[PDB]
C-alpha cells in the first residue's frame, strides 16, 4: 500500500506570503499525484491533477510539481481563504490513497 | 450545474449495515465513474471504492467484503452499503466522481455506543 | 510522430505509466506497438462510424469525441484530435482512465492478442529508464 507523508503537518502564514507543501510517496508513483483543498465545513476540491496539471477555475497562484516519489504544491501570495486542509492523493495503485494532510493557517 | 447530494441515516448501530445515497444532478451516473471516500477524525481520509462508467466496481481491501457500491441508473444516484460497522467506521462519508471534479456536501455518520 | 520503442517507453515512464494499476511499462509499449506501431497519428475508421485514434487507438464512441460519432460518450473529455498529438499526454491520460474502467488492459484487442500473458518487459529492455 502506497503511503503518502505530508509535511509539515501544520503551516502558519500571513496572507501574501508564499508556501510550499510537500507530499512524499513510500513508492514511486510517476505523476499520478493529485491535490485537494479542504476547508472546514466543506468538501475536498480538486486543485491539481497529475502532479502539475491545472484545473479550470482554480486560481493561478496554485501550482504543483514533482514526480516519482516527491511532489510539491505551491501557493503564492496565499489569501485569507486559502486557509484549510491540503491533501495529496495517489491514483497510481489500488487502493487509491491520501496524504495525512497539511493544515494551512493564518500566522 | 452538476451537483452531488448525499442523504442517509447519520447514525447507525453496531453489527448492522451503514447505507448512504448520493443523488447526482446534471450528469448521468453511467457517463462517469463514481466513488465513496470517508474522512476519519484527525483528517484521515480513506478511498473506500468506486464504480466505473461501465459498471465495474473496485473496493478498498481495507473493507473486505463489507463494502458494496451499487447504483440506480433510473433515478440517477448510487449507494454505499457497508456491513456490520463499528466505532471504527465512524467518519464523514463523501461521494465524488472518479476525476475529483464533483463532491457531495459530506455527511458525518457516527456509530457511538447506542 | 512515429515514436521509437525506447523513446516511447521513456515518454510513458515520463507520464506515470510505469507500473500503473499493476501494469508494468512493458505492457504499454507493447500495446502501443501493436495498436498503432508507435504512430501517434494512427487512426482506424470503423464501419460502425466510430474511429480509433492515436498511439493507443482510443475509440471515438466511448472515450474521445471527434465531430462525427453519434452517441460518443467522450468519457476522456477530449477531442479525438488531441489523441493524434506528438505529445502523448492526452492519450496516456485517457488510457489511465480506460484501464481503470474495469476491464484492465483488455480494453485493447491488440494488447490482448499480442501482449497479454507475454514477456512484456522485453519492450522496455535495452532502454534508459
Amino acid at each position: 500500500d502506497i503511503v503518502l507523508t505530508q509535511s509539515p503537518a501544520t503551516l502558519s502564514v500571513t496572507p501574501g506570503n508564499s508556501v510550499s507543501l510537500s507530499c512524499r510517496a513510500s513508492q514511486s508513483i510517476g505523476n499520478n499525484l493529485h491535490w485537494y483543498q479542504q476547508k472546514s465545513h466543506e468538501s475536498p476540491r480538486l486543485l491539481i491533477k497529475y502532479a502539475s496539471q491545472s484545473i479550470s477555475g482554480i486560481p493561478s497562484r496554485f501550482s504543483g510539481s514533482g514526480s516519482g516519489t516527491d511532489f510539491t504544491l505551491s501557493i503564492n501570495s496565499v489569501e485569507t481563504e486559502d486557509f484549510g486542509m491540503y491533501f495529496c492523493q495517489q491514483s497510481n495503485s489500488w487502493p487509491y490513497t491520501f496524504g495525512g494532510g497539511t493544515k494551512l493557517e493564518i500566522k | 450545474d452538476v451537483q452531488l447530494q448525499e442523504s442517509g441515516p447519520s447514525l447507525v448501530k453496531p453489527s448492522q449495515t451503514l447505507s448512504l445515497t448520493c443523488s447526482v444532478t446534471g450528469d448521468s451516473i453511467t457517463s462517469d465513474a463514481w466513488s465513496w471516500i470517508r474522512k476519519f477524525p484527525g483528517n484521515r481520509l480513506e478511498y473506500m471504492g468506486y464504480v466505473s462508467a461501465s459498471g465495474s466496481t473496485y473496493y478498498n481491501p481495507s473493507l473486505k467484503s463489507r463494502i458494496s457500491i451499487t447504483r440506480d441508473t433510473s433515478k440517477n444516484q448510487y449507494y454505499l452499503d457497508l456491513n456490520s460497522v463499528t466505532t471504527e467506521d465512524t467518519a464523514t462519508y463523501y461521494c465524488a466522481n472518479w476525476d475529483g471534479d464533483y463532491w457531495g456536501q459530506g455527511t458525518l455518520v457516527t456509530v457511538s455506543a447506542a | 510522430k512515429v515514436f521509437g520503442r525506447c523513446e516511447l517507453a521513456a515518454a510513458m515512464k515520463r507520464h506515470g505509466l510505469d507500473n500503473y494499476r499493476g501494469y508494468s511499462l512493458g505492457n504499454w509499449v507493447c500495446a502501443a506497438k501493436f495498436e498503432s506501431n508507435f504512430n501517434t497519428q494512427a487512426t482506424n475508421r470503423n464501419t460502425d462510424g466510430s474511429t480509433d485514434y492515436g498511439i493507443l487507438q482510443i475509440n471515438s464512441r466511448w472515450w474521445c469525441n471527434d465531430g462525427r460519432t453519434p452517441g460518443s460518450r467522450n468519457l476522456c473529455n477530449i477531442p479525438c484530435s488531441a489523441l493524434l498529438s506528438s505529445d502523448i499526454t492526452a492519450s496516456v491520460n485517457c488510457a489511465k482512465k480506460i484501464v481503470s474502467d474495469g476491464n484492465g488492459m483488455n480494453a485493447w484487442v491488440a494488447w490482448r492478442n499480442r501482449c497479454k500473458g507475454t514477456d512484456v518487459q522485453a519492450w522496455i529492455r535495452g532502454c534508459r529508464l
